RNA sequence: GCGCAAGACGGACCAGAGCGAAAGCAUUUGCCAAGAAUGUUUUCAUUAAUCAAGAACGAAAGUCGGAGGUUCGAAGACGAUCAGAUACCGUCGUAGUUCCGACCAUAAACGAUGCCGACCGGCGAUGCGGCGGCGUUAUUCCCAUGACCCGCCGGGCAGCUUCCGGGAAACCAAAGUCUUUGGGUUCCGGGGGGAGUAUGGUUGCAAAGCUGAAACUUAAAGGAAUUUGGCGAAGGGCACCACC
RNA sequence: CCCAUGAACGAGGAAUUCCCAGUAAGUGCGGGUCAUAAGCUUGCGUUGAUUAAGUCCCUGCCCUUUGUACACACCGCCCGU
RNA sequence: AGGUCUCGUAGACCGUGCACC
């Protein structure tokens, strides 16, 4: 009989400090409607968003996934949840007469976040090859792939969640890609696949009071 | 007797290949022996691009594509006219035809 | 039932999830979130046909409906999840969701990411079907 | 007719005449 | 649709073959004075010369088969 | 949309590529063990690819005792279709499909072509290992390295061409070196059925595998290939007695 | 031939035929039929257009390739109770 | 100082079926 959208609220989400954007969308819920309150409703969100609109013109097909935990009024705290790239993107990359190499690491950084950082590797033509499989050995691709492993365990064990999340943003790790398996196989196209998220630590206000400045 | 100097296939050395069904129909077709199409197309058709082109929040906003790969059933693929027959020595031709569109 | 912000420089934005089997269309519009959703209408909402469940009649009348219902709302930006039946059978997307979502557009709306969602498997169960196939 | 089939009805009267043999006795 | 777009007129380079379940449409390659760098692929109906012009009520879809 | 739990499988990368005696083998990492080929001015010195007796391994399905039973799915149930379906189709769906051990040893287990050795054309690529030789890159100088290029060697999966030669022809670098017949060595077939049938032996819990006739009937059964013929096969041309 | 008699019929459903320039169509005039003789046919003449310089969609015909266990040739051969 | 750079043409799909003989 009675309408939902009648008792229903409005809410705006906001982004952290990191980012150049602070306000990338809004969201809506119901009112508190006896024991059911609207900013439980709000914890169980998960808002999945491009990072070309929330920087200000860079790569665009790099992909984030944000939480919400901290709701006090007409306004939505997020934190980072999760780093994916777009399907059309890594369906691009696939492609016949090259080698494809998978690195993963079960990582921790400075604090209790417990990180997982899939990455592809893609071999390089030469442009001035004359063979058309441009193959690789087993054996140089566990070396690259053991390279993967000692750089993912580098590069977020000495650090904290900000700074490589700042690193995540352009591609550094990447180019640092390049840069160290130059020597073993010439390879053009690596990126940061997917980021999942294993274990969060007991949550504290404080860590989200300078997460956003 | 013998038609083809292989057998619809590419089993040299091995003796055994894992099989992957089709896509429009269910066989069990082997790998070597069934039609692979990879298809190149847009998420839409050609005769609206336009109306996204201004109907879109952002400007030279570049339209995605879809990349799939198709399995296809040799009934399937005769069937859909994928491929077709040849002649005796037209057979002799491994070359694919030109793709002009 | 309305938004805070001015209508006049800035926008709202959600998604609208599009999935299409060859039997169905799906037009269900979502939050940004995703949880928590406004409408839904399918192709068996409009044609009193069995057979055109999944059709772009179907498909531009489901979008026309909503957006009369996006605009009553005053939702502006939509992101299209475009999705097919997904799973271990074939993964080609419907003929309504082009249609439904060039009607959508034809309605004066704005439209900004257009992705593909469908659930690809790495490596999934047995087809449903036999060994020699779906023979007919 | 394939050699399958004949193959099949042959194991049935050869299996049936077997049992019937092996009750007899 | 829903909207005021101004009409362009447009002028014929080519004839091409004709299209249609019967064969009665012909593909024509025509474009525009105003642009004239720019140049689009048209169904035009009926007996069509070289050297004289079309009036073209929309610029927005492109030309394609018998269906 | 957010999580949990269980089971199955490792797509795209994935090729007329690799390995293995064959069945067969694809997420990363670690452990153990074996092997081809390459190189050798290393060792032994005829120690041999040949094999009835005998022995190991062996697709799926089938049987036996255990927890798991996601998905799929023989029999079965239901609804359409059909003159008539307990067939094609759709929804459920038992046993199985999954693991450990105990079995059986059957496939179009097919390169429908046994094993070793020697000889007889070329060409362009592929994989391994070795070798020589301009140049570029891990930024600018010097060396080895990986990547690329140009050549050679041996082994392997393979391709193109032919009056070498052969065959009934399809076709063959072997299916050649065969009346101008003889390199060595296992298994196996004398028209077609009857018939891989009956009996006997054999092994198997069972399902059943191996060995394996006779009577009687038949002048054909068959292999390659050419021309109208017929497709509920594809492609193209023509027609105001077809269309717009 | 003359005078009376004045019905249906308000541009016809499904379906279907003919036609590219002096052509269709509207007219009239000859020949055959003929003792009496044209609502038929074959020609002649007047006036005289709309649309198109293509297609294989429908309807048929023809050709190439492919498969054949068919040769009296699919109205064929051929399996089992 | 000018204001519409020059030259040639496929840039084709994108609703579509099919029991029972």
């Amino acid at each position: 009989v009675v309408d939902p959208f009648s008792k229903k609220d409005w809410y705006d989400v906001k982004a952290p400090a990191m980012f150049n954007i602070r306000n990338i969308g809004k969201t809506l819920v119901t009112r508190t409607q006896g024991t059911k309150i609207a900013s439980d409703g709000l914890k169980g969100r998960v808002f999945e968003v491009s990072l070309a609109d929330l920087q200000n013109d860079e790569v665009a097909f790099r992909k984030f996934k944000l939480i919400t935990e901290d709701v006090q009024g007409k306004n939505c705290l997020t934190n980072f949840h999760g780093m994916d790239l777009t399907r059309d993107k890594m369906c691009s990359m696939v492609k016949k007469w090259q080698t494809m190499i998978e690195a993963h690491v079960d990582v921790k950084t400075t604090d209790g976040y417990l990180l997982r950082l899939f990455c592809v590797g893609f071999t390089k033509k030469r442009n001035n090859q004359i063979r058309k499989t441009s193959y690789a050995q087993h054996q140089q691709v566990r070396q690259i792939r053991k390279k993967m492993m000692e750089i993912m365990t580098r590069e977020v064990q000495t650090n904290d969640l900000k700074e490589v999340v700042n690193k995540l943003i352009p591609d550094s790790i990447g180019k640092d890609i390049e840069k160290a398996c130059q020597s073993i196989y010439p390879l053009h196209d690596v990126f940061v696949r997917k980021v999942k998220m294993l274990k969060k630590p007991k949550f504290e206000l404080g860590k989200l009071m300078e997460l956003h400045g | 007797t013998k038609k083809r100097r292989n057998n619809g296939r590419a089993k040299k050395g091995r003796g055994h290949v894992q099989p992957i069904r089709c896509t429009n129909c269910a066989r069990c077709v082997p790998k070597d022996k069934a039609i692979k199409k990879f298809v190149i197309r847009n998420i839409v058709e050609a005769a609206a691009v336009r109306d996204i082109s201004e109907a879109s929040v952002f400007d030279a906003y570049v339209l995605p594509k879809l990349y799939v790969k198709l399995h296809y059933c040799v009934s399937c693929a005769i069937h859909s006219k994928v491929v077709r027959n040849r002649s005796r020595e037209a057979r002799k031709d491994r070359t694919p035809p030109p793709r002009f569109r | 039932s309305l938004g805070p912000q001015v209508a006049e420089g800035e926008n709202v934005f959600g998604v609208c999830h599009i999935f299409a089997s060859f039997n169905d269309t799906f037009v269900h519009v979502t939050d940004l979130s995703g949880k928590e959703t406004i409408c839904r209408v399918t192709g068996g909402m409009k044609v009193k046909a069995d057979r055109d469940e999944s059709s772009p009649y179907a498909a531009m009348l489901a979008a026309q409906d909503v957006a009369q219902r996006c605009k009553e709302l005053g939702i502006t930006a939509l992101h299209i999840k475009l999705r097919a039946t997904g799973g271990n059978r074939t993964k080609t997307p419907g003929p309504g969701a082009q249609s439904a979502l060039r009607a959508l557009a034809r309605s004066g709306m704005k439209i900004g990411r257009i992705e593909d969602v469908t659930p690809i498997p790495s490596d999934s169960t047995r087809r449903k079907g036999g060994r020699r196939g779906r023979r007919l | 007719m394939r050699a399958k089939w004949r193959k099949k009805r042959m194991r049935r009267l050869k299996r049936k005449r077997r049992k019937m043999r092996q009750r007899s006795k | 649709t829903s909207r005021v777009q101004p009409i362009k007129l447009a002028r014929v380079t080519k004839v091409l073959g004709r299209t249609g379940s019967q064969g009665q449409c012909t593909q024509v390659r025509v474009e525009f004075m105003d642009d004239t760098s720019r140049s689009i692929i048209r169904n035009v109906k009926g007996p069509v010369r070289e050297g004289d012009v079309l009036t073209l009520l929309e610029s927005e879809r492109e030309a394609r088969r018998l269906r």
